[PDB]
């Protein structure tokens, strides 16, 4: 917070942002996940101060999404959310997913297979059209021919003036984005997921973190 | 909610924390074919150390019992004569609780002891069709051909789980073959006690014996699998003229 | 069964995160006796800082026995007062006395390893190698461990238990207790590894029973460049003692 926040409060006092204008990945592993981690970098930055977002959601249709933040932020999903008429109970804590993530202000995302040229047009009118915070853009391994997308993704930071993210899908460190990509010499904060390996930047602060994990409601938790 | 039903399901066998540390697993435990297709597996919750791991009349019909003759298990309780303290010391243990069977909250099993011939399983396969009244997947056994195919081995990983935690388990017969036997039914008989469960017992000796003769050497391993044996349940006689 | 009760009527307050890091806490308790034969005390949980602990609430050699940080209330049992249809108990019956035998006044022999469950009373089967070594004018001294960091780290203004110790590392047959999950780590390079040097600095044969396991003693202390100095001071430690086996 320095800045319009970075993710947690113990990554909010170690790396600090997010500050104007930087290209980030987080290489993200398959088999382990990486869905709450959107959950948590992008769930509660919108419903707080009036520096809204976006939620790039490509390769599947942006609502299926919406079974994973709402299920989230309103602490329902074992009844479940995700298959119709619940037993007359989970209709308990509703009024804390929805009742704040639409006095904000965001634009979920599946638009085709995208080159980049279109967060260009679109961020020369959703810079314009929105409130702007972070601009959350889908994992940098679909998007094309996959090196090129990363290079041109330092730029995007630096013109709507807030800092963009654009994950990846490839042990994990920054030699297996490369087995898929080329990054080093463009993103200059390389974080991770097992693990949040930020192993990168000249700000000072670089560590050893990773968090605990619920999964009945997808939750994160710092100590 | 599913957590929550689980947790008061095992709550007597998990400890809080276990559940969440094992939270993985038995989400992952439900969330998963809960069936088979054999039907050639089905998970089961099993405890192991400090955390929880997933091993694999139109009366008588969804009853799965293993390693038997497949007619013999038909037999009612007015047919069922009613003697000596064979049979005038047990319906005071088996009518009390008729409609009246809980999960969360261990109920009252039984275990015939006595002779060779008598009556040992008259009293655990006549009360399987009032487990077939309403209809329990209620199992019935022969222990004797029990310790031998499962010594085999192909497939071996997860042979007794229908040997565990059942709705009902009617065993008939142990007399065949610091033993093979207590990571075996030693702690299937530990998960008869701390997921809400009884279970139903008929053999060739006694308690005494049993305990006499049960693993050898040159350890109390044997007077160990038989109060696994001598808990949710009081043992009462069987006695009559001989029936062969 | 209370404590589900417990649990369920203040989840919304409890959590579960501490649930899943006092989880082997919780486990343990459940499995081990929630009652005891004298019905001499019983387990209940009890919320410690952000831990959570199990206490028990309940249910010719008297001058010359003088043990540090233990009292003298706990040293009073025998071998003929040792049951056997157990597989633990007659292991130490066969073992001390080839040690009555091998040892004629230095000796650089083996050791005994009690690890494992929390019932067989790792100090009174120990309080009886310290029992009658005291027939004679001499010893087989017992002493805590955790006591070792209980009173020695608000007292470093030099000396003060640097200067304790410098005897209680002239008795022979001295026995050392608990390490593992009651010992934080500024200690092992600075006693525990300058413990068994100056007595192996003439060769004799010390001791070692706690809980937690050889294969797992050496693991139990990184509170790799951690695993290692874990893996050398205590080459003096799996050097200088045999296991017994809780079957």
């Amino acid at each position: 917070i320095t800045g319009i926040p970075t993710g947690f409060t113990e990554l909010d006092r170690m790396t600090s942002g997010f500050q104007r204008s930087d290209l980030i990945i987080v290489a993200a592993r398959p088999s382990v996940g990486k869905t709450a981690f959107a959950l948590n970098i992008a769930q509660n930055v919108a419903t707080k101060t009036n520096e809204n977002v976006a939620i790039f959601s490509l390769e599947m249709s942006a609502q299926q999404l919406v079974m994973r933040m709402l299920c989230a932020e309103g602490n329902i999903n074992a009844q479940n959310l995700r298959t119709g008429k619940l037993t007359p109970e989970d209709w308990g804590k509703l009024t804390m997913a929805m009742g704040s993530l639409s006095n904000a202000g965001i634009y979920i995302d599946d638009t085709p297979s995208i080159r980049v040229s279109d967060i260009r047009a679109k961020c020369r009118r959703l810079k314009q059209e929105s409130g702007l915070g972070m601009i959350v853009i889908d994992y940098l391994q679909l998007i094309q021919e996959v090196s090129e997308i990363s290079r041109s993704l330092k730029a995007l930071a630096r013109e709507l003036e807030v800092p963009v993210i654009a994950l990846s899908q490839l042990r994990p460190m920054m030699s297996d984005i490369r087995e898929s990509g080329s990054i080093e010499q463009d993103a200059d904060i390389v974080a991770f997921l097992y693990e949040i390996i930020i192993a990168k930047q000249r700000n000072g602060p670089v560590g050893t973190v990773q968090l605990a994990f619920i999964k009945e409601y997808n939750k994160f938790v710092n100590l | 909610q599913d957590v929550q039903a689980f947790l008061k399901e095992n709550e007597e066998v998990i400890d809080q924390k276990m559940i969440e540390k094992s939270l993985n697993k038995l989400y992952e435990y439900i969330e998963q074919s809960k069936n088979c297709s054999y039907c050639g597996y089905h998970p089961k919750l099993v405890v192991n150390g400090r955390s929880i791991d997933i091993e694999y009349k139109k009366q008588q019909s969804l009853m799965k019992s293993m390693y038997i003759q497949q007619d013999l298990l038909g037999a009612t309780f007015q047919q069922v004569d009613i003697s000596d303290p064979s049979r005038l010391a047990m319906f005071q243990h088996v009518t009390d609780f008729l409609k009246s069977y809980n999960e969360t909250g261990k109920g009252k099993g039984l275990y015939l002891y006595g002779k060779f011939g008598v009556g040992k399983t008259f009293m655990l396969a006549a009360i399987a069709n009032e487990l077939a009244e309403k209809e329990y997947s209620s199992m019935i056994v022969y222990v004797p051909e029990f310790v031998r195919e499962l010594k085999n081995s192909q497939t071996l990983e997860e042979k007794l789980n229908m040997v565990k935690t059942t709705p009902v388990l009617m065993l008939d017969d142990i007399g065949a073959e610091s033993w093979v036997r207590d990571e075996v039914i030693g702690t299937v008989l530990q998960h008869r006690m701390s997921q809400q469960l009884p279970t139903f017992f008929s053999s060739n000796f006694s308690p005494d014996e049993l305990k006499h003769h049960f693993t050898y050497s040159q350890e109390v391993k044997a007077a160990r699998l038989m109060e696994r044996i001598l808990y949710l349940a009081a043992p009462i006689r069987l006695d009559g003229e001989n029936r062969r």
